[PDB]
C-alpha cells in the first residue's frame, strides 16, 4: 500500500450515493471481484450491488411514475422499504470490500494507511509517520522509526 | 396486416412493448424472509 | 425444479469434488431428468446438462482431444509444479476451482516431441530433423496469448514422464531481480541469489526421484560443510546442500552449487534432460543491473576531496548483459557448445512490458494494470536473438476460443465461482460469447479479463427483452384459462 | 494513446485523504515528485508560504517538464542502436540515395518497387551484415554470422 | 490400445469429405494437410454440439425465469 | 517372444514375421511423410 497517511472516515450511505461516479465505477467494482475470486470466494454481495446499480445507471434520467394520492401510504412506505432493502444489501457489500482487503493485506505484509484496524496483526489502529507524534486515538507516544507488523525475511 | 406496419411498426417503443419508462423500479427481486421489527440501534 | 430430487454422480477426482451445492448453481447449470430403463420403466434420475472437462493424465492425451479442455488433478499440480507456474497462468485456479488446460495444437505438437525425447537416443535423426538442428524451439506471440500456459503443459508432460526437467517460471525473477551479487568463484560473472536458491530449491524437489541416481562426475568431494552434515553423493544431494543453510552463508553457497550443478548437467550425455524457460528473451539481452561505480571498488579517505562523484551525481554505468550472470552461463555453454545433443531446450518469449506509445504521462497508482510489468520497450526478433528455432502462436481460433469460454463460464458455475442464484441477471451463453470474442479479439489474456469484467456490462439487453416476452406469454395463458 | 496523467490537479480548497479523494501534493501523484511541490502543514497564510508552489502556470509548467523527461527517457531505453556514420560507397543499395532531412519531407517509404514500405528514418541494421564495413582491419570476423531459420524445412509447426 | 485419427462418426466422414473438396479448388486459407483437415473436422463437430447443447440449457432455462 | 517363455512355436518363425512387420511399417510410415506431397505427413509424426 502506498497511501499511508491519516485519513477523513466517510458514513457508508454518503459512499454509496456516489453511484457511478465512485461506488459502482465499474472500472473500481471489476477489481474488487477479482480480489474475492482470487480468493475462492463467490461474489455475491458484489454481484446483486452490481445488479442494482446497474439498473440504477439504466433509467438515471427518467421521471418518476405518476403518484395517486392515498390515506394508507401503502405506496410511500413500499418504495421506502424496497430502498431501504437496496441500501442494506449494499452496506453488506461496503463491508464485505473493507472487510477482505484488510485481510487480504495483512496475507501480503502491507501497512494499511494511519490508524487503521488489521485484524489479526494491528488490533488499535496501525500508526507509523504520521503528522502527530501520539497515536491518534490511543493518546500514546510513538516509536521512531515506524512499527513494524511483520517478522524480517521477505 | 399492412407491409408497411410490418416494416415501421414492429419495433419496441414507448408505444408498442416499452422497457419501463421510469425512474426507481424493481431491479432485484429475490425470495427472503422479514428482518424483526426496528433492527436498528437509535444513537448517539 | 428438480433441485430438491437431484442427487451427487459420486466423487473419483479432485476435479469431481469442485462442484458446489445445488442451490447455488441450479438456474445456472440447468438439471434435467433422464428416463432410462431399470426394474421399471423410468426411474427418475436428474443429471446436469454441464460436467467439469475430464481429468486426463499426459498419456491418455490423443490427437482426438485438440481445441478440447482436460483438468489436472490438484495434487498432480502440485507434484510437477513446486516452482511455480508461468506468469499469469494460476489467474483461473483459485482454490476451489477445477485446474483446466486447452489443449491446443501447438499442444499436441510438444506433447509428441516430449514423448520422442524420452527415449532420443533411437530416434535422434527424427528429433534433430524436427528443430532441423537447433537445439529445441522458442515459442513466440504476442502479449497474452498461450506462451506461458504452453510453458506449464511441456513441463506437465515432461514430469508426468519423469524426465529430468529444469524450469524457469518467470526469467524476470534472474534478469530483473532483487539483488546482484558477484559470483563467488567464476572471476567476472554475476548471480541471482535469491532466484538461484528458490531455483535449487524447487528443482531438487521436483526431479527427487531421478535426481537421486545420478552420481556426481565432477564436483569436489571436499565441499565446506558444518558439523553433523553429509557430503552430497547425489545431483540432488547437491542441489540440497545449495539453498539449506542459514543466510549469510547460502549466498556463497548457491554460487559454487549453481556452478558445479550446471557443470554436472553438461557432462550427462545419456540421461535426457529438457529445459523449459518462460521468458527466454529476457536471458538474451542485459539485466535490469548496471556495473557498480569503479569507486566503490576503491576505498576511500573524505568525499571532500577523493575527486569522486558517487556521492554528488546518479550516473548510468553499462547494463551487465545476462550473459554474464553464472546460471545463463551454463545454460549458454550447452546450447552453443555441439557435441551436447542430450539436452532440449523448449523455451518460451514474454512480451509483458509496460505498454509505450510515443508520450507517457506518469501511471495513476490505483488504476495501473501494468505496475508488475517490466520496463523494457526494446524490440526483440526470436529469429535474430536466439539460437532455438522459433514457433510461432496466434489468438485463439474460434474452435479454441469456444471451448475455453464455456469452461470459464460455465465450469466456474459450478465450482460456485459465479452468478449462482443471480444468472437470470447475466445473458445467455452464445450472447456472451460473441460479444466477449469482439471486445477480446479473442486473445486469450483478453478473454479471461473480459470475462470478468462481464459483470458490469450496462448495454446488454436481452433477458430484459426475453423476460417481458415470457410474462407476457404467461398473461395470455391466464387469460385463455380465465 | 497513454492512460497517465499529463494535467497537475486545479488548487481548490484543500482536498483530503478520503475513499475517492487524495492530497493534491499527496506522494502517489507524479511518481513522487510533488515533493519539490509541496509547503508542508497548516500553512499560516500571511507570514509563510513559497508562493510559486500554489501558482498554477508555474506548477503545471514543473509537471510538463517532468512529463516530457519520462517520455524522453523511454524514447532512449526504446533504443537498440547508434548512428554510425558510413561513407556512401559501403552502404545498403537502399540508402545510396537521397534522404530529406527529419519534418523536411513526406515520411520516405524504404523501397517501394521491392514491395517494402517502412520508414527508411527507422529502418535498423544488424552490426553483423556491416562487419566487413565496420572492422575492416579485423581480418577474422569478429561477430559470428547469423544463423537463419529454413522456411521451406519440415519442422514441428508444419505437423512433421 | 490407441486412438484412431480417422474420422469416427459418420458425421466426421461427410464434413472431412467436404473439406477434401474445398482444398481441391484451391480456395484461400484451406489446409493443404490432412491432419489439419482432420483438426479441422474433429473441433467442427465438437462446435456444433456444445451449440446444440446451450439452445438446450436455453429451453430449460426458459422455464425456471423469475417472472 | 519374451512374454511365451520361449515354447518353441518354432520361435525363428516368430522373429520372422516381427522383422518383416517391422521392414514393412518403417517402410510405410516414411513412405506416408515423403509421397504424396507429403499430405499423409501426420502418419509419420504420430508414429515415427
Ligand atoms: N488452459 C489454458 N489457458 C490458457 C492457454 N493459453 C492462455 N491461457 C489463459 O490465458 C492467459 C494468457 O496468459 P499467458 O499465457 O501468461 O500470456 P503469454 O503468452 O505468456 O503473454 P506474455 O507473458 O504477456 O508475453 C493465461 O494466464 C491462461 O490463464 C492455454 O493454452 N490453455
Ligand atoms: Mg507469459
Amino acid at each position: 500500500n502506498t497511501f499511508l497517511t491519516s485519513s477523513v472516515a466517510t458514513p457508508p450511505i454518503s459512499v454509496i450515493r456516489t453511484g457511478p461516479k465512485w461506488w459502482a465505477d465499474p472500472e473500481r467494482m471489476v477489481r474488487q471481484k477479482l480480489m474475492y475470486f482470487t480468493l475462492g470466494v463467490d461474489q455475491l454481495p458484489l454481484r446483486r450491488t452490481a445488479v442494482i446499480q446497474r439498473d440504477l445507471q439504466r433509467f438515471h434520467m427518467c421521471k418518476p411514475p405518476p403518484r395517486v394520492g392515498d390515506s394508507t401510504g401503502y405506496k410511500r412506505s413500499r418504495a421506502a422499504q424496497l430502498n431501504t432493502w437496496y441500501r442494506r444489501i449494499q452496506y453488506q457489500e461496503y463491508h464485505m470490500q473493507h472487510l477482505f482487503t484488510r485481510h487480504v493485506w495483512g496475507l501480503l505484509r502491507v501497512y494499511p494507511g494511519n490508524t487503521t484496524k488489521i485484524q489479526g496483526k494491528a488490533d488499535d489502529g496501525y500508526v507509523g509517520y504520521d503528522s502527530v507524534p501520539f497515536h491518534r486515538y490511543n493518546r500514546a507516544p510513538l516509536p521512531f522509526p515506524a512499527r513494524e507488523l511483520y517478522e524480517r525475511r521477505k | 396486416t399492412t407491409a408497411e406496419h410490418k416494416q415501421q411498426d414492429q419495433f419496441y417503443s414507448p408505444e408498442n412493448q416499452p422497457i419501463s419508462l421510469h425512474r426507481n423500479n424493481i431491479s432485484y427481486m429475490e425470495d427472503v424472509g422479514r428482518s424483526v421489527k426496528n433492527p436498528t440501534v437509535p444513537g448517539l | 425444479s428438480l433441485a430438491a430430487m437431484y442427487m451427487r454422480p459420486p466423487v473419483t477426482c479432485y476435479t469431481d469434488a469442485c462442484e458446489a451445492p445445488v442451490a447455488m448453481w441450479d438456474g445456472a447449470i440447468p438439471l434435467k431428468e433422464t428416463r432410462k430403463l431399470k426394474n421399471g420403466v423410468p426411474v427418475r434420475t436428474v443429471s446436469r446438462t454441464y460436467s467439469h472437462p475430464p481429468q486426463l493424465t499426459p498419456t491418455q492425451l490423443s490427437f482426438n482431444d485438440i481445441n478440447s479442455m482436460y483438468c489436472v488433478g490438484n495434487d498432480e499440480l502440485i507434484q510437477f509444479f513446486p516452482e511455480g507456474l508461468g506468469g499469469r497462468v494460476f489467474q483461473t485456479m483459485p482454490p476451489g476451482h477445477p485446474r483446466g488446460f486447452l489443449y491446443r495444437k501447438e499442444t499436441h505438437l510438444l506433447n509428441l516431441f516430449v514423448d520422442k525425447v524420452q527415449h532420443w537416443h533411437t530416434k535422434r535423426s527424427v528429433l534433430s530433423s524436427l528443430t532441423n538442428g537447433r537445439t529445441g524451439f522458442i515459442v513466440d506471440g504476442p502479449t497474452g496469448c498461450g506462451k506461458s500456459a504452453l510453458m506449464c503443459q511441456v513441463v506437465h508432460f515432461a514430469r508426468s514422464r519423469n524426465i529430468v526437467t529444469l524450469y524457469v517460471p518467470d526469467a524476470k525473477v534472474w534478469t530483473h531481480g532483487e539483488w546482484c551479487w558477484p559470483s563467488t568463484i567464476l572471476p567476472g560473472f554475476f548471480d541471482a541469489p535469491d532466484a538461484a536458491r528458490s531455483f535449487l530449491k524447487y528443482f531438487a524437489v521436483a526431479n527427487r526421484a531421478t535426481l537421486t541416481s545420478w552420481k556426481l562426475r565432477c564436483t569436489p568431494k571436499d565441499l565446506p560443510t558444518e558439523q553433523g552434515e553429509r557430503q552430497p553423493q547425489n545431483l540432488y544431494e547437491l542441489c540440497e546442500w545449495g539453498h539449506r543453510a542459514v543466510a549469510p552463508a547460502s549466498i556463497d553457497r548457491q554460487s559454487v552449487c549453481v556452478k558445479f550443478l550446471m557443470d554436472e548437467l553438461s557432462e550427462e550425455k545419456k540421461l535426457p534432460v529438457v529445459i523449459v524457460v518462460d521468458g527466454w528473451n529476457l536471458f538474451s539481452h542485459e539485466t535490469h543491473f548496471r556495473y557498480p561505480h569503479p569507486d566503490f571498488l576503491r576505498g576511500l579517505a573524505s568525499f571532500n576531496e577523493s575527486s569522486t562523484d558517487i556521492d554528488l551525481y546518479p550516473q548510468e554505468l553499462p547494463r551487465i548483459p545476462a550473459s554474464r550472470l553464472s546460471f545463463v552461463r551454463g545454460l549458454n555453454k550447452m546450447i552453443l557448445s555441439g557435441d551436447d545433443p542430450n539436452k532440449f531446450f523448449i523455451t518460451c518469449t514474454t512480451r509483458d512490458f509496460k505498454p509505450f506509445d510515443g508520450i507517457s504521462g506518469f501511471p495513476n497508482v490505483e488504476t495501473d494494470r501494468f505496475a508488475n510489468s517490466l520496463d523494457e520497450y526494446a524490440p526483440y526478433d526470436p529469429e535474430k536473438d536466439s539460437h532455438f528455432h522459433p514457433i510461432q502462436i496466434g489468438n485463439f481460433d474460434e474452435y479454441e476460443y469456444r471451448s475455453f469460454l464455456r469452461f470459464l463460464i460455465n465450469s466456474g458455475e459450478l465450482a460456485g465461482l459465479g452468478w449462482g442464484p443471480l444468472w437470470h441477471a447475466s445473458s445467455d451463453f452464445e450472447r456472451k460469447l460473441y460479444k466477449i470474442g469482439f471486445l477480446s479479439g479473442r486473445n486469450p489474456q483478453g478473454v479471461v479479463d473480459h470475462y470478468h469484467q462481464e459483470l458490469v456490462w450496462r448495454y446488454d439487453y436481452q433477458r430484459t427483452r426475453q423476460k417481458q416476452y415470457l410474462l407476457k406469454r404467461r398473461m395470455e395463458g391466464m387469460s385463455r384459462g380465465a | 494513446v497513454s492512460t497517465g496523467e499529463f494535467d497537475h490537479p486545479p488548487f481548490q480548497f484543500r482536498q483530503r485523504h478520503t475513499f475517492n479523494t487524495t492530497p493534491l501534493h499527496d506522494a502517489n501523484r507524479f511518481g513522487g515528485r510533488t515533493a519539490y511541490l509541496r509547503e508542508i502543514g497548516p500553512v499560516n497564510i500571511k507570514k509563510q508560504g513559497r508562493r510559486f508552489k500554489k501558482d498554477p502556470r508555474t506548477v503545471q509548467f514543473n509537471v510538463d517538464v517532468w512529463c516530457a523527461q519520462q517520455t524522453l527517457r523511454k524514447r532512449w531505453k526504446q533504443r537498440d542502436w547508434e548512428v554510425i556514420e558510413i561513407p556512401f560507397r559501403l552502404v545498403p543499395r537502399e540508402q545510396q540515395r537521397v534522404i530529406p532531412e527529419l519534418y523536411t519531407d513526406i515520411p520516405q517509404m524504404t523501397d517501394p518497387a521491392r514491395n517494402d514500405f517502412s520508414n527508411i528514418r527507422n529502418k535498423v541494421y544488424d552490426r553483423e551484415e556491416l562487419q566487413g564495413v565496420l572492422f575492416p582491419a579485423a581480418g577474422a570476423m569478429l561477430y559470428p554470422p547469423l544463423q537463419r531459420v529454413d522456411k521451406q524445412a519440415m519442422t514441428l509447426d508444419k505437423y512433421l | 490400445m490407441q486412438k484412431l485419427l480417422s474420422p469416427r462418426t459418420a458425421r466426421h466422414a461427410r464434413l472431412f469429405r467436404l473439406a477434401g473438396k474445398l482444398a481441391d479448388s484451391g480456395s484461400p486459407g484451406v489446409p493443404k494437410s490432412d491432419g489439419e483437415r482432420l483438426v479441422w473436422v474433429n473441433s467442427h463437430v465438437r462446435r456444433d454440439k456444445d451449440i446444440s447443447l446451450s439452445q438446450e440449457e436455453e429451453r430449460i432455462r426458459e422455464l425456471m425465469m423469475p417472472l | 517372444m519374451q512374454g511365451g517363455g520361449a515354447r518353441g512355436t518354432e520361435r525363428e518363425v516368430v522373429e520372422r514375421l516381427f522383422r518383416d512387420v517391422v521392414a514393412l511399417r518403417e517402410e510405410l510410415i516414411e513412405e506416408s511423410r515423403t509421397r504424396f506431397g507429403g499430405r499423409m505427413r501426420v502418419l509419420w509424426l504420430q508414429e515415427a
